[PDB]
RNA sequence: UGCCUGGCGGCCGUAGCGCGGUGGUCCCACCUGACCCCAUGCCGAACUCAGAAGUGAAACGCCGUAGCGCCGAUGGUAGUGUGGGGUCUCCCCAUGCGAGAGUAGGGAACUGCCAGGCAU
RNA sequence: GCUCAACGGAUAAAAGGUACUCCGGGGAUAACAGGCUGAUACCGCCCAAGAGUUCAUAUCGACGGCGGUGUUUGGCACCU
RNA sequence: UCCUCCUAAAGAGUAACGGAGGAGCACGAAGGUUGGCUAAUCCUGGUCGGACAUCAGGAGGUUAGUGCAAUGGCAUAAGCC
RNA sequence: GGUUCUCCCCGAAAGCUAUUUAGGUAGCGCCUCGUGAAUUCAUCUCCGGGGGUAGAGCACUGUUUCGGCAAGGGGGUCAUCCCGACUUACCAACCCGAUGCAAACUGCGAAUACCGGAGAAUGUUAUCACGGGAGACACACGGCGGGUGCUAACGUCCGUCGUGAAGAGGGAAACAACCCAGACCGCCAGCUAAGGUCCCAAAGUCAUGGUUAAGUGGGAAACGAUGUGGGAAGGCCCAGAC
């Protein structure tokens, strides 16, 4: 229901395929980047496994 | 002395728990019987654990010696 | 012992019964009044049981714990399963050595409808 | 010179040192001598220790080893290459955490402790301390 | 180190230096110091009389004339 | 009777633990009987000086926390390796 | 409906072992006898048969008993995934997971079906 | 019917020398030298048992420990 | 070349001229099946007979065995007849 | 060894297995092109899974310390003859208690990872199958878990991730592999990352508290010392201490 807004602020290179993954779960192609998802449970986990390069404004 | 070994014999849980398999579709491989061989599980002279009907795998600790069961439940 | 030995003589057969999953008939000796069974594959609840210790087998038969009982039990299981719909089941020694009394109620059974 | 009588393998791996230790309380003797530092005590370490501190007091007291080497370390003969199979063993030592009470004693006045047991830890690789023994 | 069963060497008297060695052996025995020169002052050492004085007493071509071996 | 202040630790785990042991406290754990075990933090300097004596473990104590005041005997307690320093306390309930 | 007992189980030690006590109407057990059905690598010990004269002594069931066994918190510690940092063959910090041992304690099993005896 | 065991077996069937040597390559890889390391080597320091007529520390230093240098022989094979 | 453990990081796999062992078979019964059975050790006795055979009881509870290495199994036994 | 005009798009490997094979090659793994197809795939959450690693522990296999103990042992009290009492001044199995250790120990046991199922979001189908074309099988450093080595190496050999290779730009003076970060092109436009703000040299001689006397900063150990800052307690003491 309520979405929440994502953007990126560390670069996805030196990044785990995990986290490369997730981030491409998520929509974000750039840092500065900005997407607005849904704020689900598993959202809100898809962000706190990439809680260091990844600012939220809920 | 040293430097020998032996290829690896690829043993193990082929098929874990909660997991469809077809008749005869190996579950467990391995040397002892680790694993019983439950309900609609067969026991191979390999002590190969293969299924007996389409169903979905299952672990029990069934019995006084606690020796670890695998079922199958046609499901 | 005698007890667990006989039971430990039982599990095999017991838990290969268990395994085919079978209607199966039971039974349990004793140097007197021997007893019989008829118990689910589940194994948690029987259909017939029909042993000396009632009253109905009771008088009918000169001493409970000869071949004679034996073979009247056999045919009193038999008659109640029959009655139970059960056609078939399959024998259980429980320890017991196919021989004397035993064998006596399984060839009275076998012959008195139960497919075993 | 100790050493595992008749262990069961010649050599074993190098492994690592992590963590804290376990014979961590003055358990036998009224005070002990903690290592705070971590590494290796080898057999010949631990007896130059023993000596030095069952010296600094008579033969009155009692000494306790809460460590035994049981590690067989190897080194390679001098002027060999690389590889054709591991060294051979030479020296076996206990590996030391943070904490481990390395030996313990009794018998003696504190000062006869303290004196024997900075005497010991001059002889070791590792840095030590002096613990008393506690209760509950 | 040792000779006998009491009397050894406790290295502190016994200098040892790696010199080249000679013949053959190509653009390595030219380079590399691999003989080994050792000198040994008895005079001046931790060994006992009869041995000292047992080696000054004697003529071995490795006993220099001045108590050096 | 050695009287001990204390406060009721506010979050609990091992990164909570180890910001309290660094802020010279260290946490404590009251059990024993029907009520629910106190999590209590507690003052490094004090308490490790008051067990200094040998009478510290085998009398009683009086945990004081919010106004209230327990009679409790040290059954275990949790010391640092080589440090002279405490990390952890089972004060036993009476 | 209550108790006792037997069979078959579920469950696999909070269920086992021990110590003390108790049980013989039914049951069970020990028991009697054995030319026989059968039986011993010798033995009617066991297995088997024909019976109950006698005893619960053993056995087994039941009751109590913590002496072990066993279960076992709460915190703390250990370890660790991911990010960061150091004084880097070892750690620390932010976060998520978080034991093991030990401690407080719990603990003398619970249970379905059928059958029998007793009370009813 | 094969220790085709060099065990996916090149033939049924095959050992050496070359400093008289030759060709194609390689610093993929050795000898010298430089490199990284510092076991070894050398040098210094800590502890102090003892020796030093008594007295450990004028001088020496056991059993042990901590480093430095990059003179040796090594290790690796990074340059040629 | 093949087998067993470890290295090998709790799926599989995983290298070293790494760490420890083995095999190139045996068996027509050592396989099938039915029935039956249950170890090592120690203690106490007991002809030699002893520390240690065989006999009995007890404790023990599988610390035995598994035709041959190691691992994994193995009391319904896969162990013994 | 050399292999010659241009632009656009994707873009690896230095691994496994076998090889008289090791610097070659072949299948596969990895790239590309074409077609076909399914939530086919990934990430997050939940649910079902099996482990035996880290850790721990010592019932097992060993290993280790201390103590209690004691069958036995071996001396005398012995001739106190069939038989046993004491002691051993001593020697101690087993067992018990307390302490550690293990790659080839496990009655315990994670985090992760992996397998399976479902659930939405997102991803240019991210997936699998076949067909055309390959290249490649000399890898390196760094992190983490390790063997080996000397808990040496820009050493070596593995597992996994990143990077270089095949990626320029900024930082670390200079410095493939480290940190930040992925260059389509132009701009005498702006905000920031790592890293920085006195001068070389863009930006604070910035603000508040502190510390350092060493140019520490701007190399290093054991160890040694009234260096100095702090904290917590103590000992003695105006029954006038040092
Ligand atoms: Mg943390
Ligand atoms: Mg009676
Ligand atoms: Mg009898
Ligand atoms: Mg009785
Ligand atoms: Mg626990
Ligand atoms: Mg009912
Ligand atoms: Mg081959
Ligand atoms: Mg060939
Ligand atoms: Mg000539
Ligand atoms: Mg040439
Ligand atoms: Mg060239
Ligand atoms: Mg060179
Ligand atoms: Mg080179
Ligand atoms: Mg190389
Ligand atoms: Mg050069
Ligand atoms: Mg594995
Ligand atoms: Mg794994
Ligand atoms: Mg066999
Ligand atoms: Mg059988
Ligand atoms: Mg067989
Ligand atoms: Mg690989
Ligand atoms: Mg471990
Ligand atoms: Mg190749
Ligand atoms: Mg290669
Ligand atoms: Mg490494
Ligand atoms: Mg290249
Ligand atoms: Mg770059
Ligand atoms: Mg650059
Ligand atoms: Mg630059
Ligand atoms: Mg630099
Ligand atoms: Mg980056
Ligand atoms: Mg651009
Ligand atoms: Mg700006
Ligand atoms: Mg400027
Ligand atoms: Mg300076
Ligand atoms: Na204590």
């Amino acid at each position: 229901a309520k979405t929440i807004k994502i953007t990126q602020t560390r670069s996805a290179i030196g990044r785990l395929p995990k986290h490369k993954a997730t981030l491409l779960g998520l929509g974000l192609r750039r840092i500065g980047h900005t997407v607005e998802r849904e704020d689900t449970p598993a959202i809100r986990g898809m962000i706190n496994a990439v809680s260091f390069m990844v600012k939220v404004e809920e | 002395r040293n430097g020998r070994d032996s290829e690896a014999k690829r043993l193990g849980v082929k098929r874990f728990g909660g997991e469809s398999v077809l008749a005869g579709s190996i579950i467990v491989r391995q040397r002892g019987t680790k694993f019983h061989a439950g309900a609609n599980v067969g026991c191979g002279r390999d002590h190969t654990l293969f299924a007996k009907a389409d169903g979905k795998v299952k672990f029990e600790v069934k019995g006084p010696k606690n020796r670890k069961f695998i079922s199958i439940e046609a499901e | 012992d005698k007890k667990s030995a006989r039971i430990r003589r039982a599990t095999r057969a017991r838990r290969k019964l268990q395994e085919l999953g079978a209607t199966r008939l039971v039974v349990h000796r004793t140097p007197r009044h021997i007893y019989a069974q008829v118990i689910a594959p589940n194994g948690s609840e029987v259909l017939v049981a029909a042993s000396t210790v009632e009253k109905a087998i009771a008088e009918q038969l000169k001493y409970t714990g000869n071949k004679d009982a034996a073979a009247a039990v056999g045919k009193a299981v038999a008659e109640r399963a029959l009655e139970k719909g059960i056609k078939d089941v399959s024998f259980d020694r429980s320890g017991f050595q196919y021989h004397g009394r035993v064998q006596a109620l399984a060839d009275a059974a076998r012959e008195a409808g139960l497919q075993f | 010179m100790l050493q595992p009588k008749r262990t069961k393998f010649r050599k074993m791996h190098k492994g690592r040192n992590r963590g804290l230790a376990q014979g961590t309380d003055v358990s036998f003797g009224s005070f002990g001598l903690k290592a705070v530092g971590r590494g290796r005590l080898t057999a010949r370490q631990i007896e130059a220790a023993r000596r030095a501190m069952t010296r600094a007091v008579k033969r009155q007291g009692k000494i306790w080893i809460r460590v035994f080497p049981d590690k067989p370390i190897t080194e390679k003969p001098l002027a060999v290459r690389m590889g054709k199979g591991k060294g051979n063993v030479e020296y076996w030592v206990a590996l030391i955490q943070p904490g481990k009470v390395l030996y313990e004693m009794d018998g003696v006045p504190e000062e006869l402790a303290r004196e024997a047991f900075k005497l010991a830890a001059a002889k070791l690789p590792i840095k030590t301390t002096f613990v008393t023994k506690t209760v509950m | 180190i040792v000779i006998s069963r009491h009397v050894a060497i406790p290295d502190g008297e016994l200098e040892i230096t790696a010199i080249r060695a000679q013949g053959a052996g190509g653009q390595h025995v030219n380079k590399t110091s691999t003989a080994i020169h050792l000198r040994f002052d008895i005079r001046a050492s931790s060994l006992p009389e009869y041995y000292k004085e047992r080696l000054l007493a004697a003529s071995h071509h490795l006993i220099s004339s001045d108590g050096v071996i | 009777m050695f009287t001990i202040n204390a406060e009721v630790r506010k979050e609990q785990g091992k990164g909570a633990s180890r910001r309290l042991r660094a802020a010279n406290k260290f946490p404590a754990i009251i059990y024993g009987g029907k009520e629910a075990p106190l999590a209590i933090e507690l003052d490094h300097d004090k308490v490790m000086n008051m067990q200094a004596k040998a009478e510290f473990y085998s009398e009683v104590l009086t945990i004081v926390v919010d106004g209230k005041e327990i009679k409790v005997k040290a059954q275990d307690v949790q010391r640092h390796p080589y440090k002279p320093k405490l990390q952890h306390i089972d004060f036993v309930r009476a």
